[PDB]
Order: structure tokens, then C-alpha cells, then sequence
RNA sequence: UUGUUUUCACUUUCUCCCCGCACUAAUGUGGGGAAAACUGGCUUUAUUUCUUCAAUUAUUUUUUUUGCUGAGGA
RNA sequence: AUUUCACUCAUAUUAAAUAAAAUAACUCCAAGUGGGCCAUUUUUGGUAAGCAGAACUGGCGAUGAGGGAUGCUCCUAACGCUUGGAUAAGGUGCCUAAAUAUUCGCUCAUGAGAUCCCAUAAAAGGUGUUGGUUCAUAUGAACUAGCCCUGAAAAUGGAUGGCGCUAAAGCGGA
RNA sequence: CCUUCGAUGUCGGCUCUUCCUAUCAUUGGGACGCAGAAGUCUCAAAGUGUCGGAUUGUUCACCCGCUAAUAGGGAACGUGAGCUGGGUUUAGACCGUCGUGAGACAGGUUAGUUUUACCCUACUGAUGAAUUUUAUUAUAUAUAUACAUAUAGUA
RNA sequence: UGCGAAGCUAAGUCUGUUGGAUAAUGGCUGAACGCCUCUUAAGCCAGAAACCAUGCUGAUUAAACAAUACUAUCUUUUUUGUUUGCUAAUGUAAAAGAGAAAUUAUAUAUGUACCGGUACAUAAAUAAUCCUAUCACCUUUUUCGUGAGCUGAGCUGUGAGCUAGGCAAUAGUUCUUUAACAACAAAAAAGAGCACAAACUGUAGACGACUUU
């Protein structure tokens, strides 16, 4: 809301609530990007979900299917389809809005090294209830004709394997910066030592 | 209501719009699947259509009623001069699909490839490729270790020599032939042995090996309903004339379906034919290239006069049973199945 | 809504288990089994040292307290399984065609032909860690023997309904390979 | 919107145009009352040509007076001016439209030494 | 044709005893018996700044930070 | 019966209450109108009808504004031009201003459900689940009514308004 | 009798497309009063296909025949600036019945002008610029960078 | 009137896939309900001309994009400015610290060490946190890290610091705190070929367009 940009990893999120939120922030004039989209998750088995999307499917305009509903299978892309569905596109400050926002499948070059925010509100951990049917947005997404959710999962675990040895060198960076704080605490003057400790620092 | 009776409709869908193909060289739309399993081999090939002519072959079908008796098939001639492979291209797979990783080029290109550039080669001073091929050898293996590391596809690019044939056109046609067999490492190694050298029809297929055929159609302007959809006539007392599709829709939804049948455009199509069985593969340096077992004459492919509208096969050819989109000239891709 | 309900399951004695957020492991001479119980609230305490193993809810509903027993009743199959093969024995039975069954790729794949007279070969698979062979007594049996017995039942169920009669009268064309009994190794 | 200058409120700018006469030459924006049966405008549907109506008049201590809050009085002669002797500080002068450019001189001159302001003091010259 | 009176049955235990004697969800547990009286309740005296003096209504008196407005000209 | 003289029957709150009751009463001249329609309730003919015919009141007409996505007649509310405040109807996940509010239950639907008018659903069923009632030594029955399910089929592609929503953004409350 | 009487071209056929499913055949199933064969009832299913002719203006109908099946419907009773014009439904004429008569007749018969697209859209094909507040699934010797990168013409 | 090449043409000739996930249904394990139960719980299997892919057609359907080949006076730093139709020249949908790269599970996770298991730690209002800001100047005494040139190594500069000293701010009470990013113009310093048309073609065609020389 008042960043240059937040990244939100769309993991374990509700499509419908993660599309709200994301919607007014867009709105409110907050530039989002939308990352690892495919494991958006969805209330409701996968087998409903699919029916759902294939009474999508069925839509088109018998004229001319060209002009019909553009139907999208990437599960970026159906993201993106919702948040425009919950914003007034066709206005120019609801198209500006739907502009700022960026959807990706998995985590490109720039938004991995970036932090990744969660939204708590649509987390299905804290959503739904531990025995109800879910779906998710990938399975689903190939189902319908994406096919390419096993590169996607390749990609991620290269991307996991990069970032665990990011994590390593990061902690030892930090307990060697750690130890040299309390090592350094001790030739401090005693008066700034413990305006430090007395306000935990 | 309902029509009083049923037929299917005329045409196919499938194959729509019907308009113009953006090029005359046959584009494999898709290569066939690669297996890991066979050893790294071409998967595709260009010739020019030459002609037709009809052969005699004895059957080997039990139970049919044609078995043990002589037939005549009719056979379509593809001059395939030599390929020339020039590059090479690596492919990566990425969400958003087929990803250039870099083309590597051979040492030295032709004049005839270097032509395909040029919409004005006679009046130019044909300075392409003159300096991108001096780069270093360090660099080239540099570029062939990363494909070799990040890429899952390989082509090779390959062109045509079109002054082994009598077409009057000179540029040549370049098309990439992905490479399908073993792994990254020995498809890079196969393509980097012939990086420079001809490609003869031979090394690519076998005789009696059944091939896909991508080419343009014949052209033929714009057609009627009548001949572009196979409408039927109306009859003769049509009042403002019979060629034509009486009713082009319902009143409602009030717009013309894109179901419905209308004049335009017919011919010079994309196609993609499957299952043409090579019959013979005949080779450029033998003079029977034509003859057989049974007729032991000394003869070559070429009718006497000339084949019509295209000249005389000098080089290596192969022969397809049956017809092949295009003209005569035409170029024509063939694919593996 | 009952505020806590717990079952109690008794431990073998040639067994290891390992329970790690309802992901069990069961460990035995007859090789190893594993399963997941990540869907359903249950919290298990598997006591290593004196045997057994509790499993627990909380404010469970009659619906979610039904599968207690199933979850129970999974665990004490695993230790069974897992202690002596579960085994399958199958008849072929048939009224003039006799079924030649032929058993490759060391007890699996198991291929049938002349049902009834169709020479025509139908195949099956065995699921992994099961094993199909022919019995040494009686001529028209089949042994379906695995440690879990899901896979070992399903097996059984594959070879049945691989070989279901068409288009005849189901209650006189008797023809078929059928499960006779269910028992142990 | 209103705007306000001093003591003077002037409830509303922007002149009222005559309904449709934005689409239609032959209608021109002189305001005229839409007599009509539906008329969107005389029903006083949202968001169309709002009509003129009493509530705008202005507060009558201030009605007539122009920004420089004096009351304009035009002239043609320099004899139309001894009324506003008594009157200089609450009335300004205009020369009428039609008047030459040597009784615009003269009656330019005559309300300078009468210390009373002239609206268009610099026309023709 | 209402009142009046009587009986038992009602509590905590980080207590003890027996049985299962580790069987529990449990740093405990199920069943069967005892114990006083911490706990809980009541009766007296002093205090309400250790702590509480609530809530609602009636009746009164203030208070923090602040938005908009200034008609008139006796 | 009338007439004339006497006496006197609250009025200082007014021969019961309340009343921007004289904004009255009366007279003259004259316009338009004299096709009506709708809603609640009552009602006649009709199988029924957005059908035909009546009664009361209120509306639409003649009338905009906020809400019901949308809508001549429903709800709030009727209108000079403004500045503040606070509300009605109705809403507070996004579209869309305001609750992903709090608190307690119910519901999983392989065609869930979701604001009067209003945009359909029945007889008959369910060993789905949630409460109750009455009978039989923690069991077997019979009922009962909440939500859910079957019953439940139409023609361009499609609509709780859309997205979507299941630890509701559904249903019944507070 | 709500909309159209300062006009929405009123039957049928031909042509052509699409849609529905309450499925005729084809696919896979369940039940049978199911031995086999044939069939009947029924489920998921609309992907594919549902014909040639005699008579009649006909729709409808009825036969001949093929078929695997010759299922039922919608789209302004789909479709007349698409046709045709046999019927109905102007004016000529004939018959029968009715009428004194002029004339009437869901009684029959015969002959009787079927206008316009060059506009918008739709559809079918055919050229074609411009596209930075735009884009990025990278680019750099086990190593940094969005605080970045990208001009343009030709092919 | 015969015959009639070439070209069109059908009545002539050729060609017209296999995977995934499912519905109906039949089953597995299995409680509810000691038994039973395809689940009318959880968890599974096989399965249709249907569905989605594969394949095919288009892709100015994405006002889409990549690699390559060649080329256009062109390309890199500082100062001042953008206060006959033109010939110097400016725009922001969002600077005020716009600070923050592990992964995962939610009836638990993560690291480490051994052989998915075992053991031990860590975490469990997680951003309710952490990190980053103000110490000007100049001089003095000095310490530690990085760049130019030089020969693993010395010197200069740069960043941080140590000792000591004196040295500045002032515009009348605030009117945005002119503070960012990107671009452009002028002046200075350094490095650096095609296409259309035309003629021809006819694998093309109403004209454009397209295939060619």
C-alpha cells in the first residue's frame, strides 16, 4: 500500500480472497506481482472446480468464437481473470489498475531474490476448515489444457536448491555478525551498553 | 423449426480461415516426439515437386482380391537435391514455451544460402554473413556447451541448392530440422560432424518408409461457393443466378455465422498429408535409376520430353505413392512420422 | 461434538513403527508398509517402549469419529500384512473353455487366454510388493500374497474383472476367476 | 459552484444552455423551458441540463453590482452624468456602444475630474 | 382446602486404602471405600489505598482533542 | 304557538378531548377532464392469464431523489440554491462508501445457497446430518422438523447483477 | 388483445447453418418373464449420422425401397432485397347451392407483374501502418544485477 | 464437322493418429452400526463415439515475442539550461529510509549429525522483528579495509576510526522541505547498408499482395 511494489507468493492462497485483496490494493494505486500462481488453491474437490471450468469452456459466441470470451488456461492467467473480474476494467482508472498487477507461474529472474509476502486473510490454513474439499489452481489448470506444470515444478525445485544455499551462506553471515556484536558490546561505553539493554538492543 | 431433412455440412472447419498461407515453403508445425532410446538422426527434408508418373508393382496382400496380380499405382517425383546443414539452434524450455538459447553458425556459407537475406541480391554488395563467421573457435565451443548444458531441443539449420535444380529462382529455401535420438551431448556431437557438409536424402530416410508431406496448396484465386465448398446449386430459375448458398443464416442471432459458407480465396493452402510410402529412393550417380529387376532397361527417372512444367531430374530423388499438395517447382517438406 | 475420543491398538512383536505427523511406518520380516493419515484431525502417540498405539480426537463429530476404528483397523492390517503376507486364493472356474493362465516377470503380469474360447490374451499387473503365482495343490488356484493389503486386494480385484463375461446371460455363463478366500501366509 | 469575492456571492457560473442545443444547430443555447411529455430535462432526470429556477437569484444588497461592487449606469452624453455627481462612489459609467470618438473624449474627461471610474475607458483609441 | 414442618443429596483434594495394580487424554488413569475442611459456604469484631466499592436508572457537575459556520451593523 | 317583561344557566380553561381550526363561508366567470392503469386487502366470470369486471385506501398517471444490479406503480422519501451534521430504506469481500466485525448454531450439493414485489416448483422419497417426542433392557423402533439430496428435460453462449465465496462472502439468530 | 394498421412481405418446398435432448442408430453399461439368437426396460452420453422415390400445393399423411438408423424438436411456425409461386388471398371466367336482385359461399375449377443494396454492421476473403508509462519466465565468469535491461531499419 | 496437346476438372487417383483425466457402472480397503457395507464417511481402482490434450489450420486471433545476419557518421564523461508551422530544449497514476530473496506444515515445522528413520537443537503474538539513518568544517596525533599506476609485495587515493583545538549556521511566526526518477538541447573531453521503384517471372493474382531473376 505504500511500497514501490509487493510480492506476494500465491502458495497455499485462496483464489477468490487473494483476488479481492489484491484487487483493492491494485485499486488503492499498490503495484503487486503475483508469484508461484499455480499453487493457488480453490474450496471445493477438483472434480467441481473442473465442471466448473469446463461450463466456462462451453461459453462462446456461436457467431464468431474469436470475439467470445478468451478463456485461458495458465494459472497466472486465470488469476488475473478473477482480479479483473473484481475491477472496473472498463474505466481508465480500473484498467490502470488492473495494469499494475503482475502474475507469474513459479518465480522469475527478478522476484526470486526479492521478498515474498503472504497475505494471512486468505491463507486456506486459516480458511477452510481441515475437512473440506480442496482443489489446486495448477492440477486444475492442467487438467484443462495448460500442460506445463511439470517444468514449472522442475524449475522450483532448481529455484529451491539455489535459495536453500542462499539460506546457508545467509546464516552464517548472520552468526558471525551476531558474535561480533557481543563482542563488541563490551567496548561500548557502560552508559550506552545499558541504554541498549535497557531498551533490548 | 427443424430441417425437413439432415446432411453434414459442407466443408471442414478444421481447416479455416481459408485464406492464403503467409509463405510458399511447407513449416512443420510440430516434429515428431523425441526418443532417447534411438541413436541422434534428422527428422525432416526439403525437396521441389518434379512430377507424376504411375509404376507397376506386384501385391503382397493375402486374403485380397488383388494378392498375386500386377498393379498399377500412380507415383509422385520429388527431386531432392543434397541439403547443405549451415547452423545450429538450441532450444529451451521455458512456461511461455520454445526459448532460442543461441544459433551457431558453420565456418563458410554459400552464396546460395546467403542469397535467402536478400530481397535485392544483384544490385547489393552482399555483405551479409561477412563478418559474424571470423568468430573465435573458443567462443563457438563456448556457445555449444552452454546449449549442450540448458537446452532439451536441437535443430540444425539446413538449406536447399536450388542451382543443382532448373528452378530460375537462386536463393535458397532454409528450413530447421530438429534432431531427435540420444542425448543433448551426442546430438550436438552428430551435428557438429556435418555442421558443413551435403545432407543427401539417403541419411534422413529409408525405402518403403511411410513420411509426412507439408506443402502449399495449387492456387486458384478467388472461388465461388460452389467450388470452395461444394454448395449445391440452386436451379435454374434462380432468379439472380444459382452459385450460391440460398440461406446464410437464421433471422436469429442477427449476424452471419462464421459456420457459413462464402466466396474467397481457394487453394495455395498449408497442408499437412500423412502416410506417403517411399517407394523408390533413386539415386543421382546410377543411369537405371529407374529401371527394375523386371525391365533391366538403362533409364532415369525423366519421361522422354521432359517433365511438364518443371524440367529433368539430375539429381537424387525419391518416389512417393500417391499425390502431393502444390505445382510442379513446389517446394515440399517431408517429415518423419 | 464429544470432546475427546481415543482407540487403542496393540503392537506386535516382530514390528517397527514409526509415527511422524500421521505418517506412519511399519517395519517387519515381510518388508516395509507406509502410510498417510495426513487427512484426517488425529493425534497419535505411539508409546515404542511398552507397545501400542493411541489415536485421538478432539471435539470430534460422529462423522470424523468414524474413522478412528478405520484408521485403527489400517494400522493393525499394516502389522498383519507386514508379519505374515495377506494372501488371496482364486479359482478359475469355467464351463467348457478352460482358462490357461500363465504367470512372467517373476510373479507378475499374469496373462489368461481361452476365456471362453476368445484366444485372445488378457493381461494384468500386480501392484507393487505383490506377487502372483499358482497354487502347488489344487490346479485352478491362484495366490495373490503381499504385505499390504490394499494392493493385494486390489490385485485380486484387477484379475476378477479383467475377465467379466459380455453380452451373455451373467447368471449362466459362470466363466470368470473369482476371490475364494482371504487368509494369511 | 458558487464563487465568492468579497460581499458578493454569485450562487452560480455557467450560463444554462438550452436542452440538446449542444446536437443540433437549428437549437440554439438561448435557454428555453423544455414544454415536452417526456423531456428527461423537465422531469429533472439525473445528470442532464439542470434548469434555471428562483433558488439561484442572487442576495439583493449585492444584485446588480459589478466586481468593482459599484452599479453600472451608461451614457451617451456628457450631460448624463450630473445624476452621478451625488452618486460617484456606488456607480461606475460605460459609453454607450454607438458613441464617437470626440464625445468619448469628452465624456472620459468630464468623469475624470468627476472622480467617477469608466468601465471601457480605452475603447476606440 | 393455602401456608407450616421433615428426610437425603449436593464440595475440593497437588490426602489415604483396596482392586486393574501403569491399565490414562494426563506429570496419571478406571472402579470400589475412608479422611479434614487447604479449597468452598456460613457466623462474629476492625479496616476498604492489599483489594473491591460494580451495573442500570433517576438526579447533577465537569473535561481532552477537534470539524463547519460569522447573517447583522441598531 | 308567538310576543313582552322578569330571574339566571360553567365562561377568571372555554357546558367532553385534540386541532399551523378563518388557509373560513358565499358569489361570479371560466379552463382542462369525462380512453385510465397499478399495489395491498375483499371479490365475480374464467382451467388460467401481464385475462375480463367490481369495493376501500394509497399510488402511477402528472414525479424527480436514495435503495431493489436492471424496471412508470415495490421500500425510504416527495424536490428553491448552498455549507456542515446525523439518519431512513438498504447495505459493509471486491466491483462499491462502509465489518474478510464480534458471537452462537446449521449446511458439502458429480447442476449448493444467497434481499418483499421478483422473476416458478409439487406430490412422493433418503440408512446424509442436526436437534426433539413417545414407546421397549445403551441398545431396538416409530414419529417429528431444520439444512442437504432425489424427484428437477430445450433449444445463440450466460448469469445469486458479475467476480467469486465453504474457519462463507450461504442459511437462522444475537 | 400487450406491441405493430404514415405496412415487421402472410403456406409449402428448395438451399444453408447452428442449437436442444425428451437418444432412432452408433460407444460403454445395468435389468429381464436373460440358455443362444432376437428383443424389451433403463443409465452416462448430442462425438457421428439420420436416405432414394409414387400421389398430393400442401404441413400432415400414406405406400414402394434401401438402410445401421431412416429419432423428436428450436432458431420471428429459422430462412421470399435467397429462390420458386403450386395453394391461399384483388380485378377475367365456369359450375353447384343460396338470394327477387346486385351478389354470397373455410364449396369446387381455370388464368392471373414476386421491386431496390452502391450505406452501417455481420460474415468471407485482400492490403496495411502505428504501438514507452510499454515489455521482461533474464542478462553478466561454483560467482552480481529490476536502483536493471530494451534505440532503428532491412531480411 | 473430326481429332484435339497444355491447363482446369470428377464420374478418376491418394491420404485421413494416440495419450491423459473422467461419467455411467462394476469393484478394493473400510468404519459409522461388535456383523455388514464400492463411501448412501475418510482413503483407493478399472473404466464411454463424451471431455482435455496430441496432431492439424490461423495466429495485425498476443495493437505479442525470441535468436540470427548486415547496416545507419555513431558511441561514452563534465558544465549550462528545457522561464515561413517549427528548427535549443520536459515529462511523470505516483521518492522523502517507497529498506528486508528459505523452505515447509497447519492435528506441527526447520537445521545439524548418523543410518525415509533415529537423536539433538531451534521456532511457535510469527515484520508486535530486524536493518539502516544526523557525529558538520578545517587542522593535529594517528589505526584498519578498498581503486590508479608499480614490482605474492611497497606508494597514492578512497571508506571507517583515534587524540587534541577552535570554527560556521541567524533572512524577523509556516504557506511544497523547489531535494526523486527519467528524458531532452547547447557547449566541452574520450572511443567509432539496404528497401521501394523499374524490367523479368507465374509456383501468384480482381487490385494490392505473393514466388522469382
Amino acid at each position: 500500500m505504500y511500497k514501490k511494489e509487493y510480492v506476494i507468493d500465491c502458495k497455499g492462497h485462496l483464489l477468490g480472497r487473494l483476488a479481492s485483496l489484491i484487487a483493492k490494493e491494485l485499486l488503492n494505486g499498490q503495484r503487486i506481482v503475483a508469484v508461484r500462481c499455480e499453487d493457488i488453491n480453490i474450496s471445493g474437490s477438483l472434480y467441481r472446480n473442473k465442471l466448473k471450468y469446463q461450463e466456462f469452456l462451453r461459453l462462446r459466441t456461436n457467431t464468431n468464437p474469436k470475439k467470445g470470451p478468451l478463456h485461458l488456461r495458465e494459472p497466472s492467467k486465470i488469476l488475473w481473470r478473477c482480479v479483473r473480474g473484481m475491477l472496473p476494467h472498463k474505466t481508465y482508472k480500473g484498467q490502470l489498475a488492473l495494469k499494475k498487477l503482475k502474475v507469474c507461474v513459479g518465480m522469475p529472474y527478478p522476484y526470486d531474490k526479492k521478498k515474498k509476502y503472504v497475505l494471512p486473510s486468505a491463507l486456506r490454513a486459516f480458511r477452510l476448515k481441515k475437512h473440506r474439499r480442496y482443489c489446486r489452481l495448477g492440477t486444475l489448470s492442467s487438467r484443462v489444457g495448460w500442460n506445463y506444470d511439470t517444468l514449472v515444478k522442475k524449475n522450483e525445485v532448481l529455484r529451491k536448491q539455489v535459495s536453500k544455499a542462499y539460506y546457508k551462506k545467509k546464516v552464517n553471515n548472520l552468526n558471525e555478525k551476531k558474535e561480533i556484536k557481543t563482542e563488541a558490546l563490551n567496548l561500548i561505553n557502560p552508559e550506552q551498553r545499558q541504554v541498549l539493554e535497557n531498551f533490548g538492543y | 423449426s427443424h430441417r425437413k431433412f439432415e446432411r453434414p455440412r459442407h466443408g471442414s472447419l478444421g481447416f479455416l480461415p481459408r485464406k492464403r498461407c503467409k509463405r510458399l515453403r511447407g513449416k512443420i508445425r510440430s516434429f515428431p516426439k523425441d526418443d532417447k532410446e534411438k541413436p541422434p538422426h534428422f527428422t525432416a527434408f526439403m525437396g521441389y515437386k518434379a512430377g507424376m508418373t504411375h509404376i507397376v508393382r506386384e501385391v503382397d496382400k493375402p486374403g485380397s482380391k488383388l494378392h498375386k496380380k500386377e498393379i498399377v499405382e500412380a507415383c509422385t517425383i520429388i527431386e531432392c537435391a543434397p541439403m547443405v546443414v549451415v547452423g545450429i539452434v538450441g532450444y529451451r524450455e521455458t512456461p511461455k514455451g520454445l526459448r532460442i538459447l543461441s544459433t551457431v553458425w558453420a565456418n563458410h556459407v554459400s552464396d546460395e544460402f546467403r542469397r535467402r537475406y536478400y530481397k535485392n541480391w544483384y544490385k547489393s554488395e552482399k555483405k551479409a554473413f561477412t563478418k559474424s563467421l571470423n568468430v573465435p573457435e573458443a567462443t563457438k565451443n563456448c556457445l555449444l556447451k552452454r546449449i549442450e548444458k540448458y537446452c532439451t531441443v536441437l535443430r540444425a539449420i539446413c538449406h536447399t541448392q536450388p542451382s543443382k535444380t532448373p528452378l530460375r529462382m537462386k536463393k535458397a529455401h532454409i528450413m530447421e530440422v530438429q534432431i531427435n535420438g540420444g542425448s543433448m551431448k551426442e546430438k550436438l556431437e552428430f551435428v557438429k560432424e556435418m555442421l558443413e557438409k551435403n545432407l543427401p536424402v539417403s541419411t534422413v530416410f529409408n525405402p518403403n518408409e511411410m513420411i509426412d508431406v507439408i506443402s502449399v496448396t495449387k492456387g486458384h484465386g478467388t472461388k465461388g461457393v460452389v467450388s470452395r465448398y461444394g454448395v449445391k446449386r440452386l436451379p435454374r430459375k434462380t432468379h439472380r443466378g444459382l452459385r450460391k448458398v440460398a440461406c446464410i443464416g437464421a433471422w436469429h442471432p442477427a449476424r452471419v455465422q462464421f459456420q457459413i459458407p462464402r466466396h474467397g480465396q481457394k487453394g495455395y493452402f498449408h497442408r499437412t498429408e500423412r502416410n506417403k510410402k517411399i517407394y523408390r529412393i533413386g539415386l543421382k550417380t546410377d543411369k537405371n535409376s529407374a529401371s527394375t529387376d523386371a525391365d533391366i532397361t538403362e533409364k532415369k527417372i525423366t519421361p522422354m520430353g521432359g517433365f511438364p512444367h518443371y524440367g529433368v531430374v539430375n539429381e537424387d530423388f525419391l518416389l512417393l505413392k500417391g499425390c502431393v499438395a502444390g505445382t510442379k517447382k513446389r517446394p515440399i517438406t517431408l517429415r518423419k512420422n | 461434538k464429544t470432546i475427546v475420543s481415543t482407540q487403542k491398538v496393540l503392537i506386535p512383536e516382530g514390528v517397527k513403527v514409526a509415527i511422524n505427523a500421521r505418517k506412519v511406518t511399519v517395519s517387519g520380516k515381510y518388508g516395509t508398509l507406509r502410510r498417510s493419515f495426513r487427512h484426517l484431525p488425529i493425534d497419535i502417540r505411539l508409546n515404542k517402549l511398552k507397545k501400542y498405539i493411541k489415536v485421538v480426537m478432539w471435539f470430534g463429530v460422529p462423522d470424523s469419529l468414524a474413522c478412528i476404528r478405520t484408521v485403527c483397523t489400517h494400522l493393525k492390517n499394516m502389522f498383519t500384512g507386514v508379519t505374515k503376507k495377506f494372501l488371496y486364493k482364486m479359482r478359475l472356474v469355467h464351463a467348457h473353455f478352460p482358462i490357461n493362465s500363465n504367470i512372467v516377470d517373476n510373479n507378475t503380469r499374469i496373462e489368461i487366454r481361452n476365456y471362453l474360447g476368445e484366444k485372445s490374451v488378457r493381461f494384468v499387473k500386480a501392484l507393487p510388493g505383490v506377487v502372483i503365482e499358482k497354487s502347488p495343490n489344487v490346479k485352478d488356484e491362484i495366490y495373490v500374497s503381499g504385505a499390504d493389503i490394499e494392493n493385494v486386494s486390489l490385485t485380486a480385484a484387477l484379475i476378477h474383472q479383467s475377465v467379466l463375461c459380455r453380452n451373455k446371460d451373467i447368471r449362466k455363463f459362470l466363466d470368470g476367476i473369482y476371490v475364494s478366500e482371504v487368509t494369511t501366509v | 459552484a458558487v464563487k465568492k469575492v468579497g460581499k458578493i456571492i454569485k450562487k452560480r457560473t455557467k450560463k444554462f444552455t438550452r436542452f440538446q442545443s449542444n446536437r443540433f444547430m437549428r437549437v440554439k443555447p438561448a435557454w428555453r423551458k423544455p414544454r415536452g411529455i417526456d423531456c428527461r430535462v423537465r422531469r429533472r432526470y439525473k445528470g442532464t441540463n439542470l434548469m434555471p429556477s428562483i433558488g439561484y437569484g442572487s442576495n439583493k444588497k449585492t444584485k446588480f453590482l459589478l466586481p468593482n461592487n459599484k452599479y453600472k449606469y451608461v451614457v451617451k452624453n456628457v450631460k448624463e452624468m450630473e445624476p452621478l455627481i451625488m452618486n460617484h462612489t456606488k456607480y461606475c459609467v460605460q459609453i454607450a456602444h454607438n458613441v464617437s470618438s470626440k464625445k468619448r473624449k469628452q465624456i472620459i474627461e468630464r468623469a475624470k475630474q468627476m472622480n467617477v471610474s469608466v468601465i471601457n475607458a480605452k475603447a476606440r483609441l
